[PDB]
RNA sequence: CGUACAAGACGCGGUCGAUAGACUCGGGGUGUGCGCGUCGAGGUAACGAGACGUUAAGCCCACGAGCACUAACAGACCAA
RNA sequence: CCUAUUAAAGGAGGUCGUGAGCUGGGUUUAGACCGUCGUGAGACAGGUCGGCUGCUAUCUACUGGGUGUGUAGGUGUCU
RNA sequence: CACUGUCCCAACGUUGGGCCCGGUGAACUGUACAUUCCAGUGCGGAGUCUGGAGACACCCAGGGGGAAGCAAAGACCCUA
RNA sequence: CUCUAAUUGGAUGGAAGUAGGGGUGAAAACUCCUAUGGACCGAUUAGUGACGAAAAUCCUGGCCAUAGUAGCAGCGAUAGUCGGGUGAGAACCCCGACGGCCUAAUGGAUAAGGGUUCCUCAGCACUGCUGAUCAGCUGAGGGUUAGCCGGUCCUAAGUCAUACCGCAACUCGACUAUGACGAAAUGGGAAACGGGUUAAUAUUCCCGUGCCACUAUGCAGUGAAAGUUGACGCCCUGGGGUCGAUCACGCUGGGCAUCGCCCAGUCGAACCGUCCAACUCCGUGGAAGCCGUAAUGGCAGGAAGCGGACGAACGGCGGCAUAGGGAAACGUGAUUCAACCUGGGGCCCAUGAAAAGACGAGCAUAGUGUCCGUACCGAGAACCGACACAGGUGUCCAUGGCGGCGAAAGCCAAGGCCUGUCGGGAGCAACCAACGUUAGGGAAUUCGGCAAGUUAGUCCCGUACCUUCGGAAGAAGGGAUGCCUGCUCCGGAACGGAGCAGGUCGCAGUGACUCGGAAGCUCGGACUGUCUAGUAACAACAUAGGUGACCGCAAAUCCGCAAG
RNA sequence: GUCUGUUAGAGUUGGUGUCCUACAAUACCCUCUCGUGAUCUAUGUGUAGGGGUGAAAGGCCCAUCGAGUCCGGCAACAGC
RNA sequence: UAUGCCAGCUGGUGGAUUGCUCGGCUCAGGCGCUGAUGAAGGACGUGCCAAGCUGCGAUAAGCCAUGGGGAGCCGCACGGAGGCGAAGAACCAUGGAUUUCCGAAUGAGAAUCUCUAACAAUUGCUUCGCGCAAUGAGGAACCCCGAGAACUGAAACAUCUC
């Protein structure tokens, strides 16, 4: 069985969903953690300096 | 699938949001819904 | 005129497969104006809308064959497709036979024809497959 | 319409006509039709695989002949 | 190399003609074994089993078929 | 051993394409020029240079000889 | 070439730019004329630079040839045709007839996922492999109704939060406590059936009938928690038994018309009541060889027989029902029996969940039963795969008829469809795909019998070497096979099976379909099993078996910075 | 961890067939192997990047694997 | 002369060019904290007709007061209908009202909803009662305290360097 098209047909699982805290469709309903703002993981908001160029 | 009351409100909004730009707004602005969506061609969140 | 909607409604009111409703070729206009189920029933009453009959396969030919075979015909070597044990389940056949032998022996005992120990002796012989059938058993019993 | 042919081309006939089809003969292919009658191992009977006769039958033909019945009509145009 | 026939069963060139013609047995990836070598990873101008063959032809080339112009109304036959 | 179109050696037929017509309608590829052929020459593997030969233009179909055809800045080899 | 400054000019009596054209300069370039344009533009000097392009498989945008070319054929699903309707327009939108296609699916119901794709009206610029009046498209409206179907409640592997401790530290980290979270088809679970109704909902609305829980009141009751249930693996199997299917006869209706056959229907729930086989047990009885099974088995530690207690169905029976449904009749018996119920046996170096809950624990009447989901698709067009993709995608309908061993083939119902959606022409050439048939020869072909073919179902006879005694073996080899008439045997019987005698047709009787070619020698790995998703299925990995090593548990081995 | 078997379902030996600007960035057809078990399968759940997972093929960890993906270091460095 | 080549003309296609600037880029000056009195952010509502943006929050392109302002107005947005304004509207300044749900998110739970009174959790004070208080999270960068690479340079490379 190929890894391409054949294996795409099996994809009907719901993981990432609208996040109650930031509104992005990044709340992983199985992990219960927003990969965007980190809701459900961090009381603080998910930030990272690499999300931008070093001198900016 | 099964939808929660909230998921329904959202889908509901996305449905109303999917409308024509009122005929009159085109006159008032002396001559497009850039967010127009299709159930098949597009994909909503969730 | 497009009568698809009506066909669907008529299939539900006449309650038959959609493919069996007949619409009179000369009354499309009227059927076309039919909007509600009531309109359809009305048209059903008039006969403009009807349901063709469902089919049922004939078993006449099968019946003839069923007789020939019940009479023991059409089962020669050239007609058999399944292995012998498949045409007649052996364990099943044995259950049939041994029960018929044990019953026989049971009637012959309460009937006084066989003493308890005579019955016992035959019963165990039966259980050991000493008799091919009820008739074979009786033959033996007649010493 | 084919002695020709993937388009195009090529060839033949067009009532001063057998060019194609229908029809009928001929020449062919199968192999003895439907129905009916008799026979048929048997079977009370019903029923009955099948045999014989009717039947060199029935069915069929990209071929030939006869035959203007149908269709090649009506008619338009170029041209030193 | 070998066998039977044969008049004879010659040799060579064409990108060792010919894979946008074929085949894919040998060679020469990724798997694996053996022998030898190597402390080892692994190797071998050794052996062995398995292991893929893309493309709608633009030009040119040729095989066949047409339409035009030239020679300059036509039919037929020729050279 | 058996069997056979694998072969001697090919033939006929079937279905879908192919071909013609309506409609729809891409891509690959493109320095330029380009009707070539035989020789030669040249960075020693030329439609384009030289010398000859041949060549009226355009179009249809074809199987792919050539364009060291198209496709991917060779993965072999060496070098860093 | 840009913009700045100073000096100095041009422009609506027409600036810049652009197009075509004239003149100058070796040249970079300068300048004029005409048209267009319709508002800005220079020169000199000194500065300022994101200052000059033919090239980078350079970037972005636009455009041509390619070309009216390829594709719109190939898949075991070849599908249409003649009339007519609507319309400005009809091969493909609709009606009818005729002709076909799908049968574990091309039919029915659903999970996930999608999200309005669902229904109606009005449309065809867009989407649609051609067209379109059609549509999953466009515009506008509308549609999802629950005490008893899910969720909700329970706990599963496991997850998180808090506390504790670690960490330089945390959004990080293991344990231990606590709490919570974790099952929508498909784990457990209080209770709903039948019919009617709409364009679209429906055990939800309506009609009829029923049921459960909690609470209130009244009567009863003092029992109330021991126990039972929830609650369970794999293999074989008996008994009860419904739907279905079939057989017999009757009734209602339909079809066919030389016959006298063929088809459909003959209905009716939940619930309430009641019946009880098996298992278990008790009384009686008194077997020292009897009782019993498909099989195992049982017994003086008390067999059979007889009586009794407990005790089953989604099952029988009565009610429900002068409910409902049907144009009508509005059956009765039988066989085989899915479901469902209840037993017996065998297996394990394997032992087949938990919790909430329920029963235990009465009856009346009344009140309450909120919240969330509910449309549609579920696929060769509604999901994922960029697509209206020949791929992928869970569950159940596994009992419709013939056939046969069969949930096989083939054919046909119920139901669905002609949308695996471009058509029209040419005996329709070459060539290609996928096939059919080929005389004689018969592997000569080829690396190699690759490809194709041969054989084939069932019964009888018969069967070598070798062997771990299991096997080898369907070895090989040989024979039979239909139909019709009348019968025999086994069985309670089958519309079950096994045979006999006579008759008889064909080239051919597993007549299609279904359906092994066989034998020997050698190499390898013992075997079933594993693997390179996408060029390797093998001799490679695994395996049981064999062996060696470490360790007495505050152990050996291993993870973590630590807490662990 | 038996046999035959397109029962369901799992797989894929050969055709080096069809396709190879595909229906499809792994598809189609026939043949073939497994089909009561170390079986197949749905959902839920766990293991995470020098780390998992692996009946071991450097196999697999979302078309990506002899060290995933994203962004950042970053305008890395190169004698090519 | 067909098919055709080169240049131009008329008309397309295309959007370069010139002109224009509601946007950027950079520099300078000023100013500078918000949040359990629930912020920032997000969701969903909210208009006569309303999809986007903006505003606002069930009092929902707004309500109140004071001052300004002024004959007009009903946002972007040039429509239609209708309405408001001399009871001084619109508009502006300041102050106040209202301010759904999720969100540090704090009664428990949850993909923005649900379930049966709540400073959850950790603290200080303590009338030992959550009675009174505190912390939490946000912010363009700046700042302080900790953890801390590698590519790179050295023409290799390990200290060093980055
Ligand atoms: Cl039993
Ligand atoms: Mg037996
Ligand atoms: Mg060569
Ligand atoms: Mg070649
Ligand atoms: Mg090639
Ligand atoms: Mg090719
Ligand atoms: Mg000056
Ligand atoms: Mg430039
Ligand atoms: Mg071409
Ligand atoms: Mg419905
Ligand atoms: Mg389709
Ligand atoms: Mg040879
Ligand atoms: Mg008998
Ligand atoms: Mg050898
Ligand atoms: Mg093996
Ligand atoms: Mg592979
Ligand atoms: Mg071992
Ligand atoms: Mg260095
Ligand atoms: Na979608
Ligand atoms: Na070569
Ligand atoms: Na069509
Ligand atoms: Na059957
Ligand atoms: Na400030
Ligand atoms: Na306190
Ligand atoms: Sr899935
Ligand atoms: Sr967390
Ligand atoms: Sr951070
Ligand atoms: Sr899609
Ligand atoms: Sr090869
Ligand atoms: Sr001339
Ligand atoms: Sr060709
Ligand atoms: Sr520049
Ligand atoms: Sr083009
Ligand atoms: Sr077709
Ligand atoms: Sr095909
Ligand atoms: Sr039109
Ligand atoms: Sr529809
Ligand atoms: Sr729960
Ligand atoms: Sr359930
Ligand atoms: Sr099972
Ligand atoms: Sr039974
Ligand atoms: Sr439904
Ligand atoms: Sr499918
Ligand atoms: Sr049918
Ligand atoms: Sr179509
Ligand atoms: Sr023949
Ligand atoms: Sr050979
Ligand atoms: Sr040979
Ligand atoms: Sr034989
Ligand atoms: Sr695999
Ligand atoms: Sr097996
Ligand atoms: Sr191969
Ligand atoms: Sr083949
Ligand atoms: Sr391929
Ligand atoms: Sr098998
Ligand atoms: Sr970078």
């Amino acid at each position: 069985t190929g890894a391409g098209t054949p294996s795409q047909g099996k994809k009907n699982t719901t993981t990432h969903t609208k996040c109650r805290r930031c509104g992005e469709k990044s709340y992983h309903t199985k992990k219960k953690v927003c990969s965007s703002c980190g809701f459900g993981k961090s009381a603080k908001r998910r930030d990272y300096e690499w999300q931008s160029k070093a001198g900016e | 699938g099964k939808k929660s009351k909230a998921t329904k409100k959202r889908l509901a909004k996305l449905d109303n949001q999917n409308s024509r730009v009122p005929a009159w707004v085109m006159l008032k602005t002396d001559e497009r819904n850039h967010k127009r969506r299709h159930w098949r061609r597009n994909d909503t969140d969730e | 005129t497009d009568l698809s909607a009506q066909k669907r409604l008529a299939a539900d009111v006449l309650d038959v497969g959609k493919n069996r409703v007949w619409f009179n070729p000369e009354r499309q206009g009227d059927i076309a104006d039919a909007i509600t189920r009531e309109d359809v029933r009305e048209l059903v009453d008039e006969g403009a809308i009807q349901a063709k009959d469902k089919k049922g396969n004939s078993r006449g030919r099968a019946r003839e064959r069923q007789k020939k075979r019940a009479k023991g015909h059409q089962k020669g070597a050239g007609s058999r497709k399944g292995k012998a044990g498949a045409r007649q389940n052996s364990k099943e056949d044995w259950e049939s036979r041994i029960r018929a032998q044990r019953t026989k022996l049971r009637e012959l005992r309460d009937e006084g024809t066989l003493s308890s120990s005579q019955y016992r002796d035959l019963y165990d012989k039966a259980g050991g497959g000493e008799f091919d059938s009820v008739a074979d058993l009786e033959r033996y019993i007649d010493a």
